[PDB]
């Protein structure tokens, strides 16, 4: 299987785990 | 336990791992650290352990997850700055040496799931997912960047070369792919055994090693990576990792206790016998210095090396 990958990602923001 | 028949394999005359027992079942499934003694190992079921004393005793950490099933696949730190990624897909960050950590919500985007995370310090990192989609991160992951636009099928077992490369098996070990930075695909090789791919990586003077079903390995040729030299039998069963601990010293571990070095660079194998007594299979060796390495196994299993 063929794949094309999105060229930019965004993270929205990070929440505190510990 | 581990009683080794005569007519076996030359065994090895010293054993430099010992066997550790964590507290805890879960299968651990990377490691990485940040100085000689402060470091840091994953596993199944969201497990989080810490070692202050360079790997002697590993004390659990507590994350707040929406739910604990996670599977953490890989950790890396680059100093004081760590990363953890796992599935379905989660990454941790951290700053300040793992004393706090912040969940990265990942761009719904992302294609597949997370399979390893490198730090490269600063702000910067590379992940990779098991179709092999490749990111780079130069602002604490905020902002993701596509490092190669395409490839084909589900990768296993990655491996990064020292200058960035990757190597993958196939999910069926039917074949084998590269990358190297400036690709804007992996290019996939047919495998020149009937024997299926089980494991490949770098060995430290720019060749290729790879595992094969039953119990073969071989290395590829250095005036020609694509070429493969005749299959080796080290123990005249199966392995799941070879690394090197010095350009000549190389470990190979597999199932049900097996353990073997050579001295020579894979030329001829030693079994190291006294780990035999260990019931578990050996999944991963990771040295970190000629003297700090450790082998994974199942259980809250590990071995590490000790210096002798």
């Amino acid at each position: 299987n063929a794949h094309n990958f999105p060229l930019d990602l965004a993270s929205a923001e990070s929440a505190p785990v510990a | 336990h581990g009683l080794v028949p005569r007519g076996s394999i030359p065994a090895l005359d010293y054993n430099p791992w010992e066997a550790i027992q964590l507290p805890t079942t879960a299968t651990i499934l990377d490691m990485s650290f940040i100085d000689r003694h402060h470091g840091w190992l994953v596993g199944v079921n969201a497990t989080l352990m810490e070692t202050r004393d360079g790997g002697q005793t590993w004390e659990p950490r507590t994350l707040v997850l929406d739910h604990s099933d996670y599977r953490f696949n890989s950790v890396s730190f680059q100093g004081n700055e760590g990363w953890i990624v796992g599935e379905p897909p989660i990454m941790l960050h951290t700053t300040d040496g793992g004393q706090s950590w912040s969940q990265i919500p990942l761009d719904p985007k992302l294609p597949g799931s997370p399979r390893l995370i490198k730090a490269l310090g600063n702000g910067s990192a590379e992940m990779i997912t098991n179709v092999g989609a490749i990111y780079r991160t130069k602002d604490s992951g905020k902002n993701w960047q596509a490092l190669v636009q395409e490839a084909i099928g589900v990768m296993r077992n990655l491996n990064r070369s020292p200058s960035g490369e990757y190597v993958a098996v196939s999910s069926r070990g039917s074949f084998y792919s590269t990358w190297e930075p400036g690709q804007t695909a992996w290019e996939p090789h047919n495998r020149t055994t009937s024997r299926r791919l089980h494991n490949m990586g770098f060995t430290p003077d720019g060749r290729l090693w790879m595992i094969v079903n039953g119990g073969k390995i071989a290395f590829s040729d250095p005036d020609n990576s694509e070429n493969w030299g005749e299959l080796l039998s080290p123990l005249r069963v199966g392995f799941l990792d070879l690394a090197y601990r010095t350009p000549n010293e190389v470990w190979l571990a597999g199932g049900a206790g097996a353990l073997l070095c050579s001295q020579d660079g894979g030329q001829t194998w030693q079994q190291d016998v006294d780990v035999k007594k260990v019931p578990s299979n050996f999944y991963k060796i990771l040295f970190f210095s000629p003297d700090q390495g450790f082998i994974l196994g199942q259980k809250g299993i590990l071995l590490r090396y000790v210096t002798d």
